[PDB]
Parts: C-alpha cells; structure tokens; sequence
C-alpha cells in the first residue's frame, strides 16, 4: 500500500510541476504583453493631446 | 491595481495560517505504539483454566 | 485547556484534540448486539460491542447504525457510540474539555436540542458548539469563498459562502450519499449471482465500493466499452476465498450521484444542484464560486469525480466562465481539520455555550445567539 | 498651505488639491451595509463599505446612495462618505486645509447649513466656501458669458450668465438626470427578457447605460432604421456570461433628456428649457447666450448630443442668430476644475467662511454676504 | 523507509503546488491589465476620430 501511494504521490506532484510551468510561460507572454499595451497607451496619449492643440487653434 | 492585490494577498495571509500554523499543534499522532515481540518467552502457561 | 473537536458524521465517527493535523480515533459507529445464544460459559461475552471491536466480530452481530441520514434516531446507542468515543478512544474524561459536535445543513431542531442536552447532562462537558459541517471544509481550503459540496455518507449537502458571509436561501440538501450507493451496488451485484443479504455483508459490499469502483468520465462510451472487451473486469476476494469478478457494475455503482434516477430518486445529481444552488445566489458572486467550488466527504474520494463534475459544469455553465474544482487530497477528513482550526483560533474562544448559560435558558439555547 | 476642492456631486465623489488639473481620487458615493448573515469567524468583516470599496462586495451589500436629488438625505452616511474622503483617498487632516464645497442651484436652505456646520464642528476645517455648480463650469471653459447646461446624475440646472453678472431669475432646474435614465434603461431592458432588480444590478445597468447608448440625431429615422435592419445591435457580457444584446433601446434611453414624457414627468426636454431659459432673460444678451451655450456635467457624454441639442436650438431659435454649443473634452471634471482654477485665485482669498465668523453669527452665515 | 518516501514527496508537492497558485495569480493580473489596455486602446481612438471630424468641419 505505501509503495502503490508513493507512486501516485509522486504522479501528482509530476503532474503539478507540469501544470506550473506551463502557467509560468503564459506569465510572462502575458508580462511582455503588458508593457507592449503600456507603450500603445502612452502613444495615445501623446497623439490626444497633440490633437487637442491644433484643435484649439 | 496593488490595493486589488494586496488586498487578496492579506485575506489569504491568514486563511493560510490558520490552515498551516495550527498544524504545529500536534504531529505525533503518526507514531505508532510498541507493538512488542515475545520470542517464544510467553509460554509459560498450561491447559489449567481458561474461562479467566 | 484543549477542545475535543468530535465529528459525529454517520458512518465513521472521527474525533481528536483541537490543533493537530489528523482525526486521533477514527471508527465506524456501529453498535451490534448479539444474535445467536451463547454456550460457552465465562467467556466474557459482553451485551453490545461498539465501534472498531464490532468491526472484528461482525460475524455474529447485528450492526446498526444510530444515524440514519443526519438525523439520530436510537438516541440511546448515540449515547453509547459518544461514551466509548470519550473513554476508550481518547480516554479523557469530558468534565474538563470543550467539545465541538458538527451536524448537517437544514436538520430537524429537536436533534440539536438532544444533542446538547445530552452533552450537558450525562457528560457533563464544560461547554459546547455546534458547527455547520460545511463551514469547517471550508476553513480547511484556507479559502474564504466558494461553494462546498460534502458528499458524506448519510446525507449531501451544498453550502455556497462569500466573503465569509453564508447565504441561507441557497442550501440545497439531497439525501443520497454513500449508504444508498452501497444499498445500489448490493443490489446490482445481484445480476451475476452474488447474493448479499446479512446486515454484515453489508460492510463486505462496502469494501467492494471502496475498493473498486469509480466515476466514469462519459457513461455511455464505458458502457460500450464494458460491454465488447473484458480490459474492465477487476477481480476481488471475499473473506472466505471464491473470489468475485465485478464488470460493468464497477461506474454504474457510483454513477448514480449523477443520476438519481437510477435508486428512484427523481431530484437532478449533484452535477446539477450545484449549478441550481449557484444560480440561486447573486448575479455578481455567480463568477467566484464558479472558480472555487471545493469538493469534500468521503464519497467525493472516487477516482474521476473532479473531472466528470467539472465537465458537466462546464457544459451546463456559461462558456466565459473558468470552472476549477478544488479537491485536495485529504478530503475525508477536511471537515474535522477545518473543526480542528476553528476550535484553535482566539477570536471563537467567547463562542462556546457556558453551562451557566444552558442552566439560564434550557437547551433552547442553541437555536439563540450562540448558533 | 492648499485648499482642499471638494465636490460632492450625486453619484461621484471628485476630489482633489487646488491648482491641479485632475481630481486626485473619483470614487462612487455609495455605503452598502452587508446584508446576509456571515459565518466565517475572525474574517474581519467591517458594518459599512463605503467608497470605491463597495462597488467590488457589490454581490453581498445593499449599495444606497445619500443623495437623492441633489440634497442630501440621509446626514450619518454622507458625514460617513466625508470621513472616507479626507481619511483615506487624501490622507489630509482637515485640521490644516480650507475646503471649497458645490451645491446645486435653488436647494433647500437646511441642507447647506447642516453641511456648513458639519464641516465647522466635526471635521473643524479652518474654513469652508459653498458655491454654485454651474458658475465654476463657466470658469473652466475660460469664458466669462455664455449659459450652462450642467446635465449632472441628480438634478440638470442651466443657469444663464452674462459678463460675469448671474441672472437669477432666469434659472432653469429640472431634476430629471443620470439616475432616472438608468431606471427608465433598467425599465426598458425587460421588454427582451433581461430582468435586474437588486439594487447592486443597477450598477450593471448603469455601465451598460454608459458603454453602449448614444443620441440619435433624429428620433423617427432611427427607430424606422433599427426596426428593419440589424446594425444597430450591440451585445455586452455581463459579469459572469450570458452576453445581452441592445436593440434600439440603445437611443431609446437617453431620448429621454428630449422627451421627458417617456418616464412620466411633464416639462419639456433639455432642448427647450435652455430656449425658454434663454427667452427669459434681456432682448440684448440673447445673442451672446445663442453664441455660447456651454455643456458640463457627466450625463452631457452621450456620443451626438452636441449635434442634437444644437439642430434641436436652431430649430426653437431665430434663423439669424448663430447657435453654437462648446462640448469640451474634459466634460465630466468640468465643474471641479473650474473649482480648482477659483480655490487658486488671489482674488478670492477673501471670500472665505472664517471660523471665528461662523463662531459669531452660527451656520446661518452661509446665506449672508459670505454666499 | 516507504512511509518517509512517501512524506517526502508529500512535502514536494504542496511546495509545488503553492508555486503554481502564485503564478496562476499572476496570470489573472496580466489578464485584467491587458483588458485595460484594450479598454484604453478602443477610447483613444473614438475620441480621436471625433476630433478629427470636428478638425476638419
Ligand atoms: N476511498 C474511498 N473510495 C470510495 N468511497 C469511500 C472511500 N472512503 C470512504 N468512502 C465512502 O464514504 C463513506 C464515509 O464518508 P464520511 O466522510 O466518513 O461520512 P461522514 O460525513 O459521516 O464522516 C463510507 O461509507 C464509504 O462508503
Ligand atoms: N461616458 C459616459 N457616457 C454616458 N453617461 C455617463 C458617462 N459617464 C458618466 N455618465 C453618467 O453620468 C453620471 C455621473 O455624473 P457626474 O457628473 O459624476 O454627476 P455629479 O454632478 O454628481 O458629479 C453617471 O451616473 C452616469 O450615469
Ligand atoms: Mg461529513
Ligand atoms: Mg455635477
């Protein structure tokens, strides 16, 4: 009986380190991700406020 | 955005040690008692009474 | 002091100190009077062997268990599972520790009342509390929200909570659990020849079950499958040898949690109330129990359910939604570790019901403040 | 030291130092005391959210707003609302700093005094100055003419202004805004199926009201079009799935402004009490009015109401004056930043409600020449 | 000797496991940022549309 729970023991911690790594990789998609939409962000912000200008002229 | 965080990090903060920490208060129970041998020592009795 | 954290249950009566990891005494609640004469003179026969020890004799017993579905109906052989659990099990005398009893959602009040009337009269304890078995499984996820479904074995019951603050319009209680499942394999077992019918082969039965069975991922397909090959058919040996073979009785046994159907019941299966009792809940929490519902009991220990329930969650739930299902490995005893952490903490201490309290109001006063 | 420019709005809380462009911290006046019963011990579970805060426990709160109309209702939870504000979203002690409240036009008298001599005795500012929500939406547009139309979420006034001079009988106040085009959309909605009732579910409401409608330049037009057609039909997910779809009660929530007949009320549209407002006042201003019709407050965001309030006034007014409306960007902070631009002002440096004045002649202070 | 193999492993896996809720966490994060940042996105264009339209007239 112990050896039996030993191997599915060590199943799902296999299983749960797997799990983690894939969730590591989607982190940091997501991470690179995110400062590419701070960068659209500040793009758009710079074209408002130049529109804002030429409005008001 | 961190206040969102912050805020489930501390709620989990203290579901985690109560889950946890009280563990600490026994883990002994796993010990098993003697369970003691008696290498042919215990033979000492004959065929006299039985009901007691 | 310590608090004794018992765990009536119906079934398995589990019990220790307050602040440890695991149940001390765990044993079957079962009281068994002998059936036959009795020749043998000044063999010590007792007049009702209890827990474990009938468990050993059950050959020539006649096991009963006092807690039908939650409720107590033989109020005298509880009295006698708790005074063996207190003096034999943990031999602590309870004139000088807490106790911690826990019942199911939605009982009838009268089994409450006797419930700490007994504690407070014959035991004599110091003071009790009475806890919603649901509650506990969920201190013992470390979570504060979700939705806790505890398949015992008397009764199955399904507390969402959020935020720590307990909805009482969506409980959804369903009276099938493992005692029907065991009633339900007994009696589909009986199509290949194998007759059980003593109330001690009952327990044979259940060691099959246990054992044995599991959920099936798609019922119809392991019903085809069953059916031509033979890759299915487990084999298991009786007390006695003559070995059995069971077949396609090993998914349809518990198969019956998601089809009530099949013992007659006609509510929806616990694939269904779940989402009912979701649904009954706030449109603005519906996304938070989605992605916490906790599993515990022992029924929800067959190997598959967390995938069969997420499955059929998912496909009744909208398709946006993250459906996760926590299951954690030692969920038999969740219920007892969540009581366990619950009697350890500071801010409960002022909960108990004193017996200075009791002797002011009478056993009424469970139903009062003191919850 | 900075003066602290305090604008309590219906619906909003804007707040911020003088002499800045945006208000520091904007959060939804609402105080939502928990409601059901709560079973986790020691969780930490507060009376009242107040704030930003309450619009995440949303699920288990019973959000009510403390002013319904413009004046206030209910005095504990906006003192409440106050509290929070200076505390914890400015962390400034008001022991330090004068505050610049707003009040709406032709309110109760009590409701000043009362918050005048809250400000004085609880939170003891050093002194406070109570002005007219339309006047400071005049400064910020950098005008020092023109009528404003200050459409906010309680009450919509459009108080007429000439070089600087108020007229003040030619002010216009039709308590028809925000509030009751989300009832009047939540009333509408169910003619598809979608029914909210909760006062949490106003909330969604309120989000769709904000993300989807807009204002049909002709009414006819475009219910013809989206009774024929399907471009019109603009879906929106809830928060937890089931997506909805808007058909033509897209624009049929904020013609409302135009026709307030839709929700019962009597008087005419937004549309022709700024030409009735304007009408009132001299035959040799009008032009300059025509000329100048500011825009403010939140519910004047609508996509195309600067079109259809313009086609609607040259519709009313005379073909030779020239209609123009200015919709500035920054419409929604409008009021506060021009509360910002007079808090910063030499001028008047002066005009503030000393202590040791209101100690002298009691709250009724406010309504003398420190207006 | 199989009951402490089976405690160690047991050890690793709740380790583990706490490593991958952390990283789920932070998945969730990324998730609501990039929401915003579309958010963000789809205004900055209405707005400058409009500006546009009125630019021009
Ligand atoms: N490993 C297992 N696999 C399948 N079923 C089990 C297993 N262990 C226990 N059960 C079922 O669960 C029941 C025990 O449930 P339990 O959680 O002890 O009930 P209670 O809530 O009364 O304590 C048993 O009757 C048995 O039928
Ligand atoms: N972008 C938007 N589009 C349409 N309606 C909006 C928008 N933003 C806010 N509103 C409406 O305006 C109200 C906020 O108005 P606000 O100016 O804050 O009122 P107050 O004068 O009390 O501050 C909200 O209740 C909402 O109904
Ligand atoms: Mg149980
Ligand atoms: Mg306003």
């Amino acid at each position: 009986e112990a050896e039996k729970a030993a191997d599915e023991s060590e199943r799902g911690m296999k299983v749960i380190e797997s799990r983690a790594q894939k969730d590591e990789e989607k982190m940091e998609i997501q991470e690179i991700q995110l400062k590419e939409a701070k960068h659209i962000a500040e793009d758009a912000d710079r074209k408002y406020e130049e529109v804002a200008r030429k409005l008001v002229i | 955005l961190g206040t969102r965080a912050k805020e489930s990090l501390d709620l989990r903060a203290h579901l985690k040690q109560v889950k946890k920490e009280d563990i600490e208060k026994e883990n002994r129970e796993v010990g098993d008692w003697r369970k003691n041998i008696d290498a042919l020592s215990g033979m000492e009795g004959r065929k006299k009474k039985f009901e007691g | 002091t310590t608090a004794l954290v018992c765990d009536n249950g119906s079934g398995l009566v589990k019990a220790g100190f307050a602040g440890d990891d695991a149940p001390r005494a765990v044993f079957p609640s079962i009281v068994g009077r002998p059936r036959h004469q009795g020749v043998m003179v000044g063999m010590g026969q007792k007049d009702s062997y209890v827990g474990d020890e009938a468990q050993s004799k059950r050959g020539i017993l006649t096991l009963k268990y006092p807690i039908e579905h939650g409720i107590i109906t033989n109020w005298d052989d509880m009295e006698k599972i708790w005074h063996h659990t207190f003096y034999n099990e943990l031999r602590v005398a309870p004139e000088e520790h807490p106790t911690l009893l826990t019942e199911a959602p939605l009982n009838p009040k009268a089994n409450r009342e006797k419930m700490t009337q007994i504690m407070f009269e014959t035991f004599n304890v110091p003071a009790m509390y009475v806890a919603i078995q649901a509650v506990l499984s969920l201190y013992a996820s470390g979570r504060t929200t979700g939705i806790v479904l505890d398949s015992g074995d008397g009764v199955t019951h399904n507390v969402p909570i959020y935020e720590g603050y307990a909805l009482p319009h969506a409980i959804m209680r369903l009276d099938l659990a493992g005692r029907d499942l065991t009633d339900y394999l007994m009696k589909i077992l009986t199509e290949r020849g194998y007759s059980f019918v003593t109330t001690a082969e009952r327990e044979i039965v259940r060691d099959i079950k246990e054992k044995l069975c599991y959920v099936a991922l798609d019922f119809e397909n392991e019903m085809a499958t069953a059916a031509s090959s033979s890759s299915l058919e487990k084999s298991y040996e009786l007390p006695d040898g003559q070995v059995i073979t069971i077949g396609n009785e090993r998914f349809r046994c518990p198969e019956t949690l998601f089809q009530p159907s099949f013992i007659g019941m006609e509510s929806a299966g616990i694939h269904e109330t779940t989402y009912n009792s979701i649904m009954k809940c706030d449109i603005d929490i519906r996304k938070d129990l989605y992605a916490n519902n906790v599993l515990s009991g022992g029924t929800t220990m067959y190997p598959g359910i967390a995938d069969r329930m997420q499955k059929e969650i998912t496909a009744l739930a909208p398709s946006t939604m993250k459906i996760k299902i926590i299951a954690p490995p030692e969920r038999k005893y969740s219920v007892w570790i969540g009581g366990s952490i619950l009697a350890s903490l500071s801010t409960f201490q002022q909960m108990w019901i004193s017996k200075q309290e009791y002797d002011e109001a009478g056993p009424s006063i469970v139903h009062r403040k003191c919850f």
